[PDB]
DNA sequence: TTGTATTTATTGCAATTTTCGTGCCAATTTCTGG
DNA sequence: CCAGAAATTGGCACGAAAATTGCAATAAATACAA
C-alpha cells in the first residue's frame, strides 16, 4: 500500500518473501529492470535480455502474475448505483 | 425428551439453587443432541454499468 | 430524436437507454445489412475463442467474418476491436 | 340566423453539426531463406 | 543468425449520411351576443 507505481508495489510485495523462493530472483530482475517490454508481451526480446529459457521465463511470468496488483482493494467500500427505467417490455401470452 | 435415571441428594454443591449435575455418559450417548439449520441469501441485481 | 433522450427501457436482458438500439450498417453478402452491434458482439464472440499462443489479427477476423455473408473492411474492424478495449494481436499473446 | 371573441390544438422545418465506413500510408513487428 | 521483405497497426482524410438544435406569437372549433 502507499505505493509509487506498480514497479514500486511489486518489489514491495517480493521484498516479503522468503529467499527459498524457486523463481524469486528472476522476477524481482524482471520486475526491476524490464516491466514495460514485459506490458509489451514480447517474450523474446525479454528472453534475450535476461539470458533465460520458456521453462524459467514462464515460471517467473506466473510468479510475478501471483502477486497482488491493487493492495487497497482488500477493503471495499462503496454501492452500486442504478436506475429507474422509463419504460418496461415484458413478455405476456407469448407476445411482447 | 428423554427418559433419565435421576437421584434426589445434594453432591457437593453443584445442584445449588436449581443447577443440574449431569453424566458424561448423557454426553457420550447423544442423548440431547439437536440439528439446527440457517439459511443465507446472495442476490444478483442489475446496475446501469 | 428528442423523444429517446435519456431515456431507459428496461428488458430481461438488462437496463438500455432506447438509443442503444440505432445503429450503422455494413453491406452483408447477396443482400441486407448487418448492424455494428451485432459484428461487435460476433469480434467480441471470435477473439474470446482464439488461440492463445496466436491470436488473430484483424486481417484473420476480418476473414472470418467474411464466410457468413458480412462485408466489413479491415479498418473497420480495427475500429471496432479498439471500442471494445482490446488489446493488438502481438499483445494479447501468452507463453503456454 | 350570423358575424365575433375564446379556447383549444400545434409535437415540424431548416439549417448546422456530428458521425459514419473505408482508403492512403508511414511507422512498427514478425517471418524467412539464404 | 542477418537483411529484406512481408505483415500489422493506427493517424488522418473524404464525402456521404445521419443526428442535433434553434425557432418566439398561428388556425380552427365553439360558445355567444345582435
Amino acid at each position: 500500500v502507499a505505493a509509487k507505481d506498480l514497479r514500486d508495489c511489486l518489489l514491495i510485495q517480493l521484498s516479503q518473501f522468503d529467499k527459498t523462493t524457486p523463481w524469486l530472483e528472476e522476477a524481482r530482475l524482471i520486475i526491476s529492470d524490464h516491466l514495460d517490454l514485459l506490458a509489451n508481451h514480447d517474450f523474446r526480446t525479454l528472453m534475450r535480455v535476461t539470458r533465460l529459457k520458456e521453462d524459467v521465463l514462464k515460471e517467473a511470468v506466473n510468479l510475478i502474475q501471483s502477486l497482488d496488483p491493487r493492495p487497497g482493494q482488500s477493503i471495499q467500500t462503496g454501492e452500486p448505483e442504478y436506475v429507474i427505467p422509463d419504460v418496461l417490455v415484458r413478455k405476456h401470452n407469448g407476445h411482447w | 425428551g428423554q427418559n433419565m435415571r435421576v437421584a434426589f441428594m445434594p453432591w457437593n454443591g453443584y445442584n445449588f439453587e436449581d443447577s443440574i449435575l449431569v453424566s458424561e455418559r448423557v454426553v457420550q450417548e447423544d442423548r440431547f443432541t439437536t440439528i439446527h439449520i440457517q439459511e443465507l441469501a446472495c442476490v444478483s441485481r442489475d446496475t446501469k454499468l | 430524436s428528442r423523444v429517446t433522450t435519456q431515456k431507459y427501457l428496461h428488458s430481461p436482458r438488462g437496463i438500455f437507454e432506447l438509443k442503444y438500439f440505432f445503429s450503422s450498417h455494413v453491406n452483408t453478402e447477396g443482400g441486407g445489412e448487418a448492424s455494428s452491434t451485432a459484428i461487435r458482439a460476433l469480434v467480441k464472440k471470435l477473439i474470446a475463442a482464439e488461440n492463445p499462443a496466436k491470436p488473430l489479427s484483424d486481417s484473420k477476423l476480418t476473414s472470418l467474418l467474411s464466410e457468413q455473408g458480412i462485408m466489413v473492411a479491415r479498418r473497420t474492424v480495427a475500429k471496432y476491436r479498439e471500442s471494445l478495449s482490446i488489446p493488438p494481436s502481438n499483445q494479447r499473446k501468452q507463453l503456454v
